[PDB]
């Protein structure tokens, strides 16, 4: 009675990945959205490897599976990120990468602070919630299949199905090692919210990167090749409401 | 696909 869907995607989880910044140079806002910008592109390659591995995935249409890397990446990268900094520095600061690590002066000078004081509240939620490693791995890979268009996917039942059968292995998790039903109810109830919350703050964070994508010239910021692709023809369609997250409560 | 790149990436075996 071994943790078959565990053990994959304990297997699975990427690892380190650095963004190449030279700490060593004074913080400018410049040189750090270049190297976070740069980090994206990298830990994107890192996603798609992942994300093929996952049971179920490669059963979607090739057009879907990109859609939802497309769409989700931001979420999903937001989450593991807020993992790293409650393991790591105890959600002190935020661990975007070993050579990218935020203190309170860089969250300022990224210009961008009113978005990393949600995602170290987010990072606090870990702690307080006593979130553990089995449990944040089920969340993650739920995380891809949280946002889609409103007009549907090319093969929507698949993913439905494939979405049903991820919520479940959640529920797998709680309600092993618990007999009080209530305190199952109660788990699911507070991982779910967890869950939602963090659509919100990728929400800040695509209005936030798509506005320096138009303005990155002026501004000398750089953004990758798959980047500034995704950002200027997928990221747009969930601003202006064409794509939207799948919440659990309301 | 569009994102040819990502296409790329998503097709190539590793
Ligand atoms: C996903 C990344 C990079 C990977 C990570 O650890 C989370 C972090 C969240 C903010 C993103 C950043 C990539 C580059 C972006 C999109 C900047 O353009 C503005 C917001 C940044």
């Amino acid at each position: 009675c071994q943790p078959i869907f565990l053990n994959v995607l304990e297997a699975i989880e990427p690892g380190v990945v650095c963004a190449g910044h030279d700490n060593n140079q004074p913080d400018s806002f410049a040189a750090l959205l270049s190297s976070l910008n740069e980090l994206g592109e990298r830990q994107l390659v890192h996603v798609v490897k992942w994300a093929k591995a996952l049971p179920g995935f490669r059963n979607l249409h090739v057009d879907d599976q990109m859609a939802v890397i497309q769409y989700s990446w931001m979420g999903l990268m937001v989450f593991a990120m807020g993992w790293r900094s409650f393991t790591n520095v105890n959600s002190r600061m935020l661990y975007f990468a070993p050579d990218l690590v935020f203190n309170e002066y860089r969250m300022h000078k990224s210009r961008m602070y009113s978005q990393c004081v949600r995602m170290r509240h987010l990072s606090q939620e870990f702690g307080w919630l006593q979130i553990t490693p089995q449990e944040f791995l089920c969340m993650k890979a739920l995380l891809l299949f949280s946002i889609i268009p409103v007009d549907g996917l090319k093969n929507q039942k698949f993913f439905d199905e494939l979405r049903m059968n991820y919520i479940k292995e959640l529920d797998r998790i709680i309600a092993c090692k618990r007999k009080n039903p209530t305190s199952c109810s109660r788990r699911f109830y507070q991982l779910t919210k967890l869950l939602d919350s963090v659509q919100p703050i990728a929400r800040e964070l695509h209005q936030f990167t798509f506005d320096l994508l138009i303005k990155s010239h002026m501004v000398s910021v750089d953004f990758p090749e798959m980047m500034a692709e995704i950002i200027s023809v997928q990221v747009p369609k969930i601003l202006s409401g064409k794509v939207k997250p799948i919440y659990f409560h309301t | 696909k569009e994102n040819a790149l990502l296409r790329y990436l998503l097709d190539k075996d590793d």
